[PDB]
């Protein structure tokens, strides 16, 4: 069975269910946008991202000589339905390439079952939700309703190429580093993808090479849905930790500290980076927040709101978080099994684990330089399939990674911009 | 994050 159950096109009319206008808790004032629900607790909002963060609402690109080397301009990208119509298919593709390994149907489960939880009260007697963690979806009737989610896939702001997760946080809670969680915002695109190279001596060189070979966009996709999971569990490490890359000249002249969350989300040799004593000293920190989780959820004695039954939601956190419950029916965190959960989340779902399960080429490295950004699509079964990706089987590109080869399938590349030389 | 400013 898909992942995504309904094949949906953009202009399917509203149902006041699954898809319909929604507002985000942006703190902020907006108009509804057209959403869809494309499976539980999942939603894809087919709309440039202006309401995570109020300061990044102009998609206009400034003068020239002021924007970054590793970016991409575009204000009109995204803005017609027929476009919309084709990031909701190439979206809807991804999730079921990703679903279709054993380690993206794990990792979208673990996605699924992670919950953000009810630490909203400010008494300790009663569990209550944290309204930032739902949408206000438009019932059929105009009324809103709030609808709690796990995860949301958006189109990306100003600067097209910068993926990643955003979430919206507390005021006295980091969420995302305190076991609770929150729901997850990926500024995502299977409309453009990057070049890299085979050769790591040139991939790792800012002045060599022009991108032959393109990234994989389910890859690209499972990186920000690894960052989710960590982020849903709140085992996020805070972005202040980070490497003082000193294994890669160019990056040392720059004096570029990488965080110790992304070389986390890579994996491979990249997160050998985070010696022993810090690994453990991060274990022992995400174990004593569940801890506390056990200890608020004791306390508990009554719910608010009539959505669900306390009963119920204490099950749902004791599955979300593996507890151990006694014979009194306290709960508490089991080494063991935390250890397997934190382990899981961390070293298991890893882009390069995801890289052996879609056989594709990759970079070897988060420590490298970008090349290039080109546009593709995806959404046509002669160009992109769930089970080969570019490389499609019973043809010139199934062998030899040539899908992926901008010059051999070079119909299916566009290159629009070249990052070697400026950096 | 898909990269870092590199
Ligand atoms: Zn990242």
């Amino acid at each position: 069975m898909p992942f995504v159950n309904k094949q949906f096109n953009y202009k399917d009319p509203v149902n006041g269910v699954d898809i319909a206008y929604i507002k985000i808790p942006n703190a902020g004032q907006m108009q509804p946008v057209k959403a869809f629900k494309i499976h539980n607790k999942i939603w894809v909002i087919p709309e440039r991202d202006t309401f995570t963060n109020p300061e990044e609402g102009d998609l206009n690109p400034p003068p020239e000589a002021k924007q970054v080397p590793v970016s991409y301009y575009d204000s009109t990208y995204l803005s017609t339905d027929n476009e919309k119509d084709n990031y909701l298919k190439g979206v809807t593709k991804l999730f079921e390439r990703i679903y279709s390994t054993d380690l993206g149907r794990m990792l979208l489960t673990s996605i699924v079952r992670g919950i953000p939880f009810w630490g909203g009260s400010t008494i300790d007697t009663e569990l209550k939700v944290i309204d930032t963690n739902c949408i206000n979806v438009i019932q059929p009737d105009g009324s809103y309703r709030s609808e709690e989610l796990n995860l949301v896939i958006i189109g990306p702001s100003a600067d097209i190429i910068q993926f990643e997760c955003k979430s919206f946080g507390h005021e006295v809670l980091n969420l995302t580093r305190n076991g609770y969680g929150s729901t997850q915002y990926i500024r995502f695109s299977p409309d453009f993808t990057f070049g890299f190279e085979e050769s790591l001596e040139v991939d790792t060189n800012p002045l060599l090479g022009a991108g032959k070979f393109a990234t994989d966009p389910a890859v690209t996709l499972a990186h920000e849905l690894i960052h989710a999971g960590h982020r849903l569990y709140g085992i996020a490490i805070n972005p202040n930790r980070v490497f003082k890359v000193n294994t890669n000249a160019y990056y040392e002249m720059s004096g570029l500290e990488v965080s110790f969350e992304e070389l986390r989300t890579f994996g491979g040799h990249d997160a050998k980076f985070i010696d022993s004593l810090q690994e453990n000293e991060f274990r022992l920190y995400y174990y004593n927040k569940f801890k506390d989780i056990a200890s608020t959820l004791n306390k508990a004695k009554s719910i608010v709101g009539t959505t669900a039954s306390l009963q119920y939601m204490k099950n749902v956190f004791k599955e979300k978080y593996l507890l151990s419950e006694d014979t009194s029916g306290k709960f508490s965190v089991d080494k063991l099994k935390f250890d397997k959960l934190y382990k899981m989340l961390t070293e298991i779902y890893t882009e390069d684990n995801f890289v052996k399960f879609f056989k594709v080429l990759n970079r070897k490295t988060y420590l490298n330089f970008d090349k290039a950004v080109f546009k593709i699509n995806i959404v046509p079964k002669v160009n992109y399939t769930i089970y080969d990706g570019f490389n499609l089987r019973n043809t010139n590109l199934a062998a030899n990674f040539n899908g992926q080869n901008t010059e051999i399938n070079n119909m299916n590349f566009t290159k629009l911009k070249n990052f070697t030389g400026l950096f | 994050r898909r990269a870092t400013k590199m």
